[PDB]
């Protein structure tokens, strides 16, 4: 299925996964798409930070949802 | 009669026009306090007010989200910013030079010598700074160095591909930039404390 991962700053990321995809491989796939280190990505949904070990279908992540991108940018 | 000398007019109109933009930014109506917050922070190069923790975060996305449908200026924004600027009849050209302008400015604003801090900075302001930018890109490239250049000051706005995202540092990179190529219109955006 579709999600879309927009971070804080307006950057919005399409990507195709599946609900038993765990953060660890959203983290991979946004990698493979922008760039951005997993160590560095923190995923947020429905307010609560996504955690490595779990799946999407675990946070009730359902097909066309976004999560939030949050990173460390620096002034 | 005019008040001031040709070269000097610039420093009064400046200021001005900037304190419209953010009226239009910032709307007096809804939200008082941060208007006259980013007015103040005009006044001077160093802000102990800075505007990175969680509510801040929020509060200016409720700002600025309005203008940056899928992260790029509105049409209806860059309309009131060409209006502001009285630009609407201008060359594509002038009107590049002064989104690049402005987009130096919003850097500065999200740097830690504003708004940020040396470890944070406020993603919303970031990104209206990025899409400023990608308007004046889609103007004129050619006020760029090239197209590598404007994209890695995109992916550091962004923090995408490994870019370092210090802000203090794309805007002192951007400004350099507009100081050799534009002058007279950095001149004419920037906050004169900023120059």
């Amino acid at each position: 299925m579709q999600i879309f991962v927009k971070t804080l700053t307006g950057k919005t990321i399409t990507l195709e996964v599946e609900p038993s995809d765990t953060i660890e491989n959203v983290k991979a796939k946004i990698q493979d798409k922008e760039g951005i280190p997993p160590d560095q990505q923190r995923l947020i949904f429905a307010g609560k930070q996504l955690e490595d070990g779990r799946t999407l279908s675990d946070y009730n992540i359902q097909k066309e949802s976004t999560l939030h991108l949050v990173l460390r940018l620096r002034g | 009669h005019h008040h001031h000398s040709s070269g000097l007019e610039v420093l009064f109109q400046g200021p001005r026009r900037f304190g419209e933009l953010i009226d239009i930014i910032l709307s007096t109506e809804e939200h008082g306090e941060l208007n006259q917050q980013f007015l103040a922070a005009t006044n001077q190069k160093h802000s102990t007010v800075k505007l990175i923790d969680d509510a801040s975060v929020s509060r200016l996305a409720t700002i600025f989200d309005p203008l940056l449908p899928e992260g790029k200026l509105s049409p209806a924004h860059y309309q009131h910013i060409l209006s502001a600027y009285h630009l609407t009849d201008a060359t594509p050209q002038k009107q590049a030079e002064t989104l690049f302008c402005l987009s130096t400015a919003f850097a500065r604003y999200s740097s830690s010598a504003i708004f940020g801090t040396e470890h944070d900075s406020p993603p919303a302001l970031r990104g209206y700074a990025e899409a400023l930018m990608q308007k004046a890109w889609e103007l004129s490239p050619a006020i760029f160095p090239s197209s590598e250049q404007f994209t890695e000051w995109s992916d550091r706005f962004h923090g995408l591909h490994g870019a370092f995202t210090c802000t203090s540092v794309v805007a002192d990179s951007m400004q350099r930039h507009a100081r050799k190529y534009f002058p007279s219109v950095l001149s004419s955006i920037l906050p004169l404390a900023w120059a």
